């Protein structure tokens, strides 16, 4: 929320904070009490940028479905790491095809 | 017209008189100061050493031979310090709108409109970066309201002064137009 | 993925999934770091408008510019591809001599002035393209056009002359 | 008050000016217009206050 | 047996002139370094759009693959941010084991 | 989790201390280290350099209290001759 | 004391401090516009330490100034 | 201006080692603080909930500048205690304008005025108060977590050094050691509280935390439980620093151990700055919608501290026989009243808080001033009581027992009646000012539904009035064990004073006895002005209470 | 592995080997066979003034590696920070706190 990051700036979550401050100042005043309610989603996006709890929850689930799906299907021939270190190289076109399985 | 007369978000303060500058330059504050400010500043300044002298005559300190002379120089420095801070604060409150500034609005309008028609930047040009000019402005805005604690002055030519600048360009337009027809009709 | 520098990275995750057919395709640039720096000023001499449109476009769409600015990115890679093709077709001998120098000089331009000067004279004569560093001081010779380079590891020979476009 | 007014609205001008990626900073022209309205309304309110009472 | 090699007047004069010469050479050098830095920056600026464009297609590619991988596995896409902004991934789904090697 | 463990250690230094007034100086510093380490690790997690700045100022104030504290302990020792509590 | 204090403070911490069987992995990629002139952290702290947040430097300088004058006054014999 | 004064006084003090120059460094400190009053007096020309200054790390409010002025005036009154000699010699022949301004008096003033007393020989004493004052006026103006922490330590560290400044006192060194050690553990709680705020919010700015709290107050993966938990730990540190029960055990020991001149400053200024900062934090952390966030309000700890402070302060004080321990416990029961009005966040309670704080800071100052003057008046008195020869640090605290004030009515009636008027104000007896303060805090709580707490306050006010009355019984109900020194009036023991005109020519020579020695006017006038304010408040109440009605109207406005 | 790690281990190993020669070869013998005085306040002052000046000089190191950006505004603030710390030094010089003269 400071706007200055570790590498010479800016900070990763600073855009969400300015989006949150913009929402509050421009929709909430003393005339209308519930204007701030348009800020509830924007604050969650900023709490989520800092802590990444909801994203972690999506990945833990999606990763559990992915592993339980690729642990039961038939495997023909898994590519060795050396094959996937020659992928996209100018003289190893045979290995790129195997990696791409095309 | 640069098409962005108000370019920076600024704090509006509830005061009693029109705001001229949220952060005037030091040279302008001295320039717009009234002769009453000079008397008030000098009057306060002398009050510090004079209080120490009067306090010496009535309740004597019983110090040794050179102590009072050292104390008077320290009271004298604090007199000139406090006296100039009080004098500079009296002039700045009229730019801030916190004191009767009717004369100063007239001076400012003249100076800035005569800058506009001279092709000059309204507030001058900084050797500092646009971003450092922003940082400086965010430090000296309404700063003299804090002299009782910490001293700060503006020595940076930036264009973040809290005011929409259309009025300056509008009067320059109406003043060049007033003189153009007169020059061509006679 | 996150722009944080990694501290304990031991594994790489690749993804063989291609782009969807709907996105128009592009052939990516195949020049390495040193050839790109040799031709960096030539690419900015010709591609500057397209390079500036792309950055201006992404700016006009905050948080949504990776998508929503694809066509412009494809225009920058085609224009940069056209400059790399042209140096190869005409300036190949001097071009390789320059970036192979930068290979052994920490990729520092001041270390390879003689090769750049001969490449500058080939490009300017063949592609009319000139190297301009913007906002350089006016009271002194341009640093890239100076006979002597103080921070150069090896002295520049006096007979090696800086290329001035027209003399 | 259930509304907070920023004591320092100049925080909207904060942010490192170096190594800025394109499209990183959000567009805040609507913030600028809200604070412009507020300055113009106080200028006018005061102008009514000391011109309609000084005659 | 006084000798001029250790007399203060020649020493201060000699030390002073050395400092001025070095301060002349420091002034010129840092001015050259700051102009070498200007050419290095402009060189990386002319390359930043081509390099960012190839990165941007890669970010579009993986995101559209992850969005599809989910729709085929979990039956739908779980929204993380209420905004439509592209947020660069913090975590990723990974295979259970690395390549044999 | 390391930051909370060390904060307990400094706190338990006060729990287990009836005689050492030196160990209360030490336990205050362990608590300052845990809080600075927490700010520092959360700063890397949010890409914020302002946490590193706040950590720096906590180190300066922490040293300044060490100077002010060990000076007062010296003033106390000059007249008492022991730093021991008669318990 | 150990059970009560730990059982309360732990919940208070953010997710990223307690982020560390399927397991999450932290993915990172490269950027070019944000790498033009990367600064070391000290250079980044320096960029803001003496300008934007200079009031903290002023208050800390006075804290060190107090620890200097005050520690000497309580310990040394004058003259 | 406070920072220009510190550096200038520091440079002058650095190049001197003369201990006779202390008198004049304290006088220049009074003059320096008067310029700060004149600068902050001009900074009141706007109506604003607050303006952020210096990058948003500071703020100015009408309440901030009003209470910067109050802090500087309270400091000026305390500074007099080291700017003027305790006793003077006065004769009707040297009492006119021509005499006081144009003539001069010559006599051996050293033993009469205590020229070389311990208080008149610390060169850096005026300097270190300025350092404490600086941290006080920064706390009031802090808009950032970091600035709060740096300001609170600036104030705390200087208070520790004040308590240890009498280095030859084995009581002052102990008290400062106790204070630094229990004060440092308090600082960890304040630092833990701010650290836990930044880690859960990403922000150090109070306004961002206020807006995060504002949006959360609506009647999912990120429920903001941290703000009320973080502020709770953050409140424990400040509760200790104002000595609210149960975090109170240090104050009776520390206030009793350090010299009486010092405890005047130590026991007043810290509570002024801490209570102002808390008020703004309580206001913008309020719940306008009763939800689960309101069930864990941090303000409950202040409501429990107030209840505990009312009981402990009045009940434990019953069996105190040492006067500074008694006044320490009396302060605890007074912050139970201050804490009750802070916890009820209502327009009426906030006005009651501003009055209770100012009037009590002024009245507790009179109690310290009277005590210091009573000790400096026993110079012409002798005692054979055995319980007084066994006392410790009799110069740092001349009056340590309530037994020493037995029969003071006979020794000095109006000084005794001034202390009577002050003490009855602490009880809350009308028409005295201290009544109107407690009245406003009882009416605020009653109107908001804090009836159970109000009944507990009036019960402890009876209990606390017991030990207040015991001090009065000592001064007026018994004859004095203190008797006039026989030698100071022997009819052969006279000191020659000479009267000299401008050019050092002997106008007159007078023969003077111990009867021609009196209290210095700086202490007699100060006591007189505050006793009158406590007594005549019901005729001069409009502008004092109107200022508070306006300050609270701006804070709650909109 | 990293050079820093292998370097620290090698320095650690050399230290072990030099130690081993002493234990292995040097002769060994089984036989391995109360006052109070005030300490000088000077020892405290040496560490006190070092600790404070070491922190202040440390706080200036970020300025030296960020001077191109700090520029004139940064210079001013860093000079105000230098002046406050200097005034404290003149105080220890003035009171001979180091008790060296
Ligand atoms: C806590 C306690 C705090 C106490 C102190 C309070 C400080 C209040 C704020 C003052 C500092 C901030 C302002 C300076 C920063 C800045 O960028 O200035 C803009 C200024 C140029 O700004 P610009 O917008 O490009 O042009 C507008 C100028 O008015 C056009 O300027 P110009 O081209 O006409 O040049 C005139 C002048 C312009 O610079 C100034 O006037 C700034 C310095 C004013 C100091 C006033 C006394 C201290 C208050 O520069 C000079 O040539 C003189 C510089 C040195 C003066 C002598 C030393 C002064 C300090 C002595 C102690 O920068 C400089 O000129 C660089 C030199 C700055 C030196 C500052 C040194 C401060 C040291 C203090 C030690 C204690
Ligand atoms: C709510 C607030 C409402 C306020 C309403 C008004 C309240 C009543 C008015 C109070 C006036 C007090 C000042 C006048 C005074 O002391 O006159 C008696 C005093 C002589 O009568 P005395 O008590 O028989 O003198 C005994 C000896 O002089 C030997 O005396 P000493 O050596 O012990 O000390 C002499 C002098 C030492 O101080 C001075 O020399 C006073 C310097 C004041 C200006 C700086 O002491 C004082 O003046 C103490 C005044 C304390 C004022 C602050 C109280 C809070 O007058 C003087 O000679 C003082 C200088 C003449 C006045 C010049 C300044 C006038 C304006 C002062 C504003 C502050
Ligand atoms: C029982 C309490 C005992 C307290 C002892 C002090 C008694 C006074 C109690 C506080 C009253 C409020 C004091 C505020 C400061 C004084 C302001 C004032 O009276 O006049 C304002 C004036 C301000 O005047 P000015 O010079 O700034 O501008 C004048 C503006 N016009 C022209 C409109 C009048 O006095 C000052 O100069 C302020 C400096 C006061 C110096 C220190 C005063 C300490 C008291
Ligand atoms: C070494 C040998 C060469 C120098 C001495 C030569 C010599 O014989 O002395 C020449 C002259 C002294 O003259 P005189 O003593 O009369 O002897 C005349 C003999 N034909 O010598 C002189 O008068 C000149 C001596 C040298 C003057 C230049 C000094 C330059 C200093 C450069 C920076 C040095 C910084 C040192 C810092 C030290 C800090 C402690
Ligand atoms: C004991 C000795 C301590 C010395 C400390 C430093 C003293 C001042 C520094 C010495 C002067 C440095 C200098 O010589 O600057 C030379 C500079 C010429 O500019 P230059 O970098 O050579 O580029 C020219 C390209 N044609 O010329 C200039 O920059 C202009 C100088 C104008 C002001 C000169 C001083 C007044
Ligand atoms: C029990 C009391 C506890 C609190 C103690 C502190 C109370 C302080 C009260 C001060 C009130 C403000 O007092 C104010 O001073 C300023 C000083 O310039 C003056 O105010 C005036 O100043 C300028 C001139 O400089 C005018 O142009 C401006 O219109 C006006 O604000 C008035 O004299 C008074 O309005
Ligand atoms: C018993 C002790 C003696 C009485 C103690 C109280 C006396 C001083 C009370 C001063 C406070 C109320 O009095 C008033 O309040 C407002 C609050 O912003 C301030 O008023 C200030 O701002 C307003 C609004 O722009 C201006 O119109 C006014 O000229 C200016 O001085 C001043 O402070 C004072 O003019
Ligand atoms: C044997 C003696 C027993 C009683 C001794 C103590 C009682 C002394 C007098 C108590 C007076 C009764 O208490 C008083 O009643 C009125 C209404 O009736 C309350 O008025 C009301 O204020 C709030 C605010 O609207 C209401 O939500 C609430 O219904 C009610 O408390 C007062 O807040 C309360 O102060
Ligand atoms: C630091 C890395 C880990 C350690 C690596 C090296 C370990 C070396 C262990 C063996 C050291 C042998 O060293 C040898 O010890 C024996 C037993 O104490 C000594 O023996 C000595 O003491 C014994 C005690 O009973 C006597 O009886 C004997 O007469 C006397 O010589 C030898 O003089 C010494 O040379
Ligand atoms: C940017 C660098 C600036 C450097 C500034 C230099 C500081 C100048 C001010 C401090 C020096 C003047 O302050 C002076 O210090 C000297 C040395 O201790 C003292 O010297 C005297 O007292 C001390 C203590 O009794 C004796 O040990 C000493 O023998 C005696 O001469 C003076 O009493 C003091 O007045």
């Amino acid at each position: 929320a400071s706007g200055y990051g570790l590498n010479g700036g800016p900070s990763r979550c600073f855009p969400f904070w300015q989006e949150l401050l913009a929402c509050y100042v421009t929709n909430s005043s003393e005339d209308n009490p519930d204007g701030k309610n348009k800020c509830i989603p924007v604050m969650e996006d900023y709490y989520e940028c800092l802590h990444h709890r909801k994203e972690a929850a999506r990945v833990r689930a999606l990763q559990a479905a992915y592993r339980e799906a690729e642990a039961k299907k038939l495997q023909e021939n898994p590519p060795t790491a050396g094959q996937i270190r020659n992928l996209g190289l100018l003289n190893k076109e045979e290995d790129t095809k195997k990696v791409h399985c095309a | 017209t640069p098409t962005q007369t108000y370019q920076f978000p600024s704090k509006t303060v509830k005061t009693d008189y029109p705001l001229i500058d949220n952060d005037p330059h030091f040279t302008r504050v001295i320039r717009y100061a009234r002769p009453s400010d000079y008397a008030h500043g000098l009057a306060a300044a002398a009050a510090g050493p004079a209080a120490l002298w009067l306090m010496e005559r009535i309740s004597p300190s019983q110090v040794g031979r050179g102590g009072f002379a050292k104390a008077m120089r320290l009271a004298g420095f604090i007199g000139l310090a406090g006296g100039f801070l009080y004098f500079y604060q009296r002039s700045i409150l009229r730019f801030y709108g916190m004191s009767e500034n009717a004369r100063e609005v007239e001076m400012d309008m003249r100076e800035m409109t005569d800058r506009v028609k001279a092709g000059l930047p309204l507030y001058g040009e900084s050797r500092l970066s646009p971003a450092m000019q922003g940082v400086a402005a965010r430090q000296s805005r309404y700063s003299a309201l804090f002299f009782g604690v910490m001293p700060w002055f503006n020595f940076v030519n930036h264009n973040q002064h809290g005011v929409d600048t259309a009025k300056y360009y509008q009067q320059a337009e109406r003043e060049l137009e007033a003189e153009r027809l007169a020059r061509e009709q006679a | 993925m996150a722009t944080r520098k990694p501290a304990f990275n031991q594994h790489v995750l690749l993804d063989t999934t291609p782009l969807p057919d709907s996105i128009p395709k592009v052939k990516e640039i195949g020049a390495s770091s040193a050839p790109l720096l040799s031709a960096s000023f030539f690419i900015g001499a010709r591609c500057k408008d397209y390079n500036d449109d792309y950055m201006q476009c992404k700016n006009e769409n905050p948080g949504r510019g990776e998508f929503e600015c694809l066509k412009e990115g494809r225009r920058v890679t085609r224009c940069a591809r056209s400059v790399l093709k042209d140096i190869n077709t005409h300036c190949l001998e001097q071009f390789r001599a320059h970036w192979q120098c930068l290979d052994n000089n920490n990729q520092q331009l001041w270390q390879c002035r003689p090769a750049e000067w001969k490449l500058n004279k080939c490009v300017y004569e063949n592609l009319k393209l000139e190297k301009v560093i913007p906002d350089q001081p006016k009271n002194s010779t341009p640093v890239h056009l100076r006979q002597r380079q103080i921070f150069a590891h090896h002295a520049i020979p006096p007979w090696e002359r800086p290329f001035i476009p027209g003399q | 008050s259930r509304h907070i007014e920023l004591k320092y609205p100049e925080v909207f001008s904060h942010g490192s000016p170096f190594n800025v990626p394109a499209g990183f900073y959000p567009n805040l022209d609507h913030v600028i217009e809200h604070y412009r309205k507020q300055h113009l309304e106080e200028e006018e309110r005061k102008a009514k206050k000391l011109a309609a009472a000084a005659a | 047996p006084s000798r001029g090699l250790f007399r203060p007047r020649p020493l201060l004069a000699g030390a002073a002139v050395l400092m001025l010469y070095g301060w002349y050479k420091l002034v010129k050098g840092i001015r050259e370094q700051n102009e070498l830095a200007r050419e290095k920056m402009w060189a990386r600026i002319h390359l930043i759009p081509l390099l960012q464009a190839e990165e941007d297609r890669d970010h579009v590619r993986r995101y559209l693959a992850d969005q599809a991988r989910e729709k085929g596995l979990l039956g739908e896409n779980i929204k993380v941010y209420n905004s439509d902004r592209y947020v660069r991934p913090t975590f990723a789904v990974t295979p259970s084991k690395p390549a044999q090697e | 989790n390391i930051t909370l463990i060390l904060f307990l250690i400094g706190i338990l230094g006060f729990v287990l201390n009836r005689k050492n007034i030196i160990l209360m100086l030490i336990s205050i510093e362990i608590m300052l280290l845990s809080i600075t380490f927490l700010i520092l690790l959360s700063s890397l997690n949010m890409d914020d350099i302002i946490g590193q700045t706040y950590a720096i100022y906590i180190i300066v104030v922490a040293g300044a209290e060490s100077a002010i504290g060990l000076g007062i302990l010296v003033a106390f020792y000059r007249l008492r001759g022991s730093i021991a509590i008669e318990y | 004391v150990g059970i009560i204090i730990s059982s309360f403070l732990f919940k208070m911490l953010p997710y990223g401090v307690i982020i560390s069987k399927n397991d999450l992995f932290f993915i990172t990629s490269k950027i070019w516009d944000g790498a033009l002139a990367e600064n070391n952290h000290i250079s980044s702290i320096g960029n803001i330490m003496y300008t934007n947040y200079n009031v903290w430097l002023i208050l800390a300088s006075f804290i060190l100034l107090l620890a200097m004058v005050g520690a000497i006054v309580i310990t040394i014999k004058p003259r | 201006m406070i920072m220009i004064s510190i550096l200038s006084l520091l440079l002058s003090t650095s190049v001197t080692l003369r201990r006779d120059m202390s008198i004049l460094f304290n006088r220049i400190s009074i003059i320096a603080l008067a310029y700060c009053i004149l600068h902050d007096t001009m900074s009141l020309s706007f109506i604003s909930k607050g303006i952020g200054l210096h990058g948003g790390l500071l703020h100015i409010t009408n309440l901030t500048q009003i209470f910067h002025i109050f802090i500087f005036i309270i400091s000026i009154l305390i500074l007099q205690l080291t700017s003027f000699y305790p006793r003077k010699v006065w004769i009707p022949e040297y009492s006119s304008l021509k005499d006081i301004f144009f003539n001069k008096i010559l006599y051996y003033r050293t033993k009469i005025i205590n020229k070389m007393g311990e208080h008149m020989k610390i060169i850096e004493y005026p300097l270190i108060l300025l350092f404490v004052i600086s941290g006080a006026v920064f706390l009031i103006s802090t808009n950032d977590l970091v600035s709060i922490f740096l300001s609170i330590e600036l104030q705390s560290y200087g208070l520790y050094l004040l308590s240890t400044i009498y280095r030859n006192s084995e009581l002052s060194t102990t008290g400062g050691l106790i204070y630094f050690l229990l004060g440092g553990l308090s600082s960890c709680f304040i630092l833990l509280g701010t650290s836990l705020l930044y880690v859960n919010s990403g922000t150090t700015s109070l306004d961002g935390l206020y807006i995060l709290n504002s949006i959360s107050d609506v009647n999912s993966w990120y429920k903001p439980y941290y703000l009320n938990f973080s502020l709770l730990i953050f409140s424990i540190g400040f509760l200790f620093k104002v000595s609210a029960a149960p975090f109170h055990f240090w104050s009776p020991d520390v206030y009793d151990a350090i010299p009486t001149i010092v405890t005047t400053f130590v026991a007043i200024i810290a509570k002024i700055s801490i209570f102002i900062f808390l008020l703004e934090l309580v206001y913008y952390t309020n719940s306008n919608a009763n939800s689960y966030l309101s069930e864990f309000s941090w303000t409950y700890a202040l409501l429990i501290s107030s209840l505990l402070s009312l009981i402990i302060g009045t009940v434990v004080g019953l069996t105190q026989f040492r006067i500074k321990r008694l006044l320490a416990y009396s302060t605890i029961s007074h912050v139970g009243f201050i804490l009750l009005a802070l916890s009820v966040s209502s327009i009426e309670s906030t006005q009651a808080f501003i009055f209770y704080l100012i009037q009590y800071s002024i009245s507790n100052l009179n109690a310290f001033f009277i005590l210091i003057t009573i000790g400096f008046s026993l110079y012409g008195y002798v005692t054979n009581n055995k319980e007084y020869k066994s006392l410790l640090d009799k110069n740092n605290s001349p009056i340590q027992l309530i037994s020493q004030l037995k029969g003071y009515f006979y020794i000095n009636p109006l000084l005794s009646l001034s202390l009577a008027i002050t003490i009855f104000s602490f009880v809350g007896v009308p028409p005295l000012v201290g009544f109107f303060a407690k009245q406003m805090v009882l009416s605020a709580a009653l109107d908001n539904g804090y009836i159970f707490l109000s009944l507990i306050a009036i019960i402890t006010s009876v209990i606390g009035a017991v030990y207040y009355l015991n001090v009065i019984k000592e001064i007026f109900f018994y004859s004095p064990e203190h008797e006039v020194n026989p030698v100071l009036n022997e009819s052969d023991s006279n000191f020659s004073l000479r009267i000299l005109n401008e050019k050092n020519v002997l106008i007159r020579s007078v023969l003077l006895k111990g009867r021609n020695i009196f209290i210095s006017s700086p202490f007699s006038i100060t006591i007189s002005i505050i006793t009158n304010v406590i007594l005549l408040f019901i005729f001069m109440n409009k502008e004092w209470l109107s200022m508070g009605t306006i300050l609270v109207q701006i804070l709650f406005s909109a | 592995m990293s050079a820093m790690s292998i370097y620290i281990i090698f320095v650690s190993i050399i230290a072990i080997l030099f130690l081993a020669i002493d234990l292995i070869f040097a002769p060994h013998n089984p036989y391995k066979e109360q006052s109070r005085s005030p300490f000088n306040i000077s020892f405290f002052i040496y560490g006190l003034v070092f600790l404070l000046l070491d922190l202040e000089i440390l706080l200036l190191y970020p300025f030296a590696v960020s001077e191109y950006v700090n520029s004139a505004y940064g210079l001013a603030a860093a000079l105000i920070f230098i002046g406050i710390i200097t005034i404290g030094f003149v105080y220890e010089l003035g009171h001979d706190a180091l008790k060296v003269h």
